[PDB]
């Protein structure tokens, strides 16, 4: 059964792309700590930019994760 | 130390800077300047103007529940103790230049 | 020895550095304006160390073109 | 069924390009937080630069998902 | 057992996603020590943004082991 | 038909070249927001160098897509 | 036993997860040095952040060695 | 013909060299934006320095496209 | 013996963790040089913090080589 | 021709070393656009060190292309 | 002849850990030139930090080359 | 056959450690330019720091190429 053997190794290397999203999403949450250390008077505004950005890069963490479920179940 | 013949031609900032530098030959924790401030042609209220030394005593008086200077984001080439050294000497040179201009027309 | 900027590591203060940059900027104005800024360029005073309460040497300053650029 | 095997392995490696856009989106969304902490009165223009940059960084993320579908389902 | 053998080489390929999400954690928890040294009045509120970001970048890490629970045991 | 299988695994490994331009485009759009927050009076001029920077990083993203379509369909 | 050989070839490539964990951990300890170099008085507090983030960045290493002990010994 | 089958895998894994050169571009084109936000009096002279960089970094993008065209038909 | 042949191709990819461990290790002694140039007085306390973070970043490098030995010699 | 099939897949796989030298001269040329904009006093001198930096970072390129122009033809 | 052939491909896939140890060592040697530009009167003490940090960064590279010689020659 | 075929594959994966040496040389030689733009009087004294690091980073561009001849010619 080499086709089912091809889907476990394929979707497994497909979800390597969560590493670059996890590296990017930590830079943005790192700039949230560093940016709110400059002026905390916009710190509750800046978390509105971090959680806006968290949604838009974990978009891509589900874009790749779509393909992992597009491989394993289709 | 005795500085004199200051007001002979005019008082400049470069002249007040060399008077400032010899106050930095001594390395105190503070400076006190005593001069007469020219409020009007009648009243000359004597002023005490004071300048703290940067990472010796100026940073220590700012440590009020943390620090009051950490709100400022230092855009210097080197770190905060070197920008405060340049800033205190620039504070000493203008407080002294204003002292011998306020006192010259008082 | 010291730590800091390029003027601070050479034995030059901030007031000596920043007056030098004010010295050299005054020279490159128009002569309608350079002669005006020539007035604030002159340094004339005298300092005297007083060691005992009574005496000491004295050091007269007469520079008309700005602060001493030389090592003091 | 070995052509149908490598279409799900060649689609796995194809979406590791999404690691790069996830790293780039987090830098830019971190660069707005540090950017809007400098002078937050130009911030509603900088989100106009962020969602111009989120638009074009996700475009090559959809060049790669186009290629993911072209190996999977074409 | 060639189907179940591929389920372990694919599970190792999925575990590389936990590399880059540790890089985003070292970047973010680096930015806490830079930020809390900049403005140590906010020294614990900046933990409130660090653990908010650490819990939302381990949103990606719990997604990565969701695949490792999906190819190993399914 | 091991050749027709071979082009899928080649072309998916060909479009991992979109990862670096996807991380290159995020830094380039990130230094725009870091450039427009520092000097906002020339902010709409800096997009004039950023869009020259976008078209010249996706110059390579088409050069990878030159090879992706040269494997799949040629 | 292709399966028993697959418990090695997967568990080796599962442990590239310690690459990005170590590359992040040198950043966050690297920001401890700069964070102590800025403010040398509160350097004994920031090590209570650089060890706090170490136990939270070994959270992912205790999720990767969770996986390499679910392949080699499970 | 496994040669012409390995011809597709070798040329596809060759052009991952286009990832890193495109990542170097956005750092080079980001500091083009950043260098001209900090000195706009030489704002178009740095574009000369940037395209002097761009004239030499795509040498890698034409040293790597030769070896792709040395696998494909050579 | 493919059982032993997978032990040597598995343990090879097991030590790519040492790429990222050495990457953070240069970054940590990169900020030790930089941070000691900021504060030369605290520079030998930073040596106490450098080898502090070196031992704890190598702790996962000595977690990696045991897994290289848990493939080969287990 | 399993010997002839492998001498192109290793030939292409070696060229990914030229990716990192592409992000090398990209950050190296980006450090002159930052360097010469900091002071255009030595804007002519600094190109001497970037072009000294250019040829000696290519030293890696013709050493990576040493074996690429070796295993293809020896 | 699989045990003699896999120990070559496992050896080349082992010495990829000389990538990140070169990326880290290039940061630390670049941070030495940067650290001399901050403070040139301390400069040959930080070279004592670089070469000590070079020998401790090379604690990775001889641990990874250990793996390369052990599977070529256990 | 497979031995003399795997020596063409293991030699290709061996020299991709040069990607970090070319990226390490890029952040170092660029840091020469950033260090000499700031403290330009020791600009001749900094290339005596850069080439020392360049020869001591090259070691790894030799030590990987000593593995690439121990794969081909051993």
């Amino acid at each position: 059964s080499v086709l089912a053997a091809s889907k476990m190794v394929g979707a497994g290397c497909a979800t390597i792309a969560l590493a670059g999203v996890g590296a990017g999403l930590g830079v943005m949450f790192g700039s949230l700590i560093n940016g709110a250390a400059r002026n905390p008077n916009i710190a509750k505004q800046l978390v509105g930019y971090a959680l806006l950005g968290f949604a838009l890069t974990e978009s891509i963490a589900l874009f790749s994760l779509l393909v992992v479920f597009l491989i394993l179940f289709a | 130390l005795a500085i004199a013949d200051t007001y002979k031609v005019r008082v400049t900032f470069g002249q007040a800077s060399l008077i400032v530098e010899e106050l930095i030959k001594h390395n105190p924790q503070s400076y006190q300047i005593l001069f007469n401030k020219f409020r009007s042609a009648i009243s000359f209220k004597p002023t005490v103007a004071t300048i703290l030394s940067p990472d010796l005593l100026e940073k220590q008086l700012e440590d009020v529940t943390g620090n009051s200077l950490d709100a400022y984001d230092i855009e210097a080439s080197h770190e905060r103790s070197d920008v405060l050294r340049d800033l205190t000497e620039f504070h000493l040179g203008v407080t002294l230049y204003n002292a011998m201009l306020e006192n010259n027309c008082s | 020895a010291p730590s800091g900027p390029f003027y601070r590591v050479a034995g030059m203060s901030y007031l000596r550095y920043s007056n030098i940059c004010a010295d050299l900027l005054r020279n490159v104005l128009k002569e309608p304006f350079k002669a005006k800024a020539q007035a604030r360029q002159a340094i004339h005073f005298r300092q005297a160390p007083y060691v005992d309460g009574k005496a000491g040497a004295s050091k007269v300053y007469e520079l008309e073109n700005g602060i001493p650029k030389t090592a003091n």
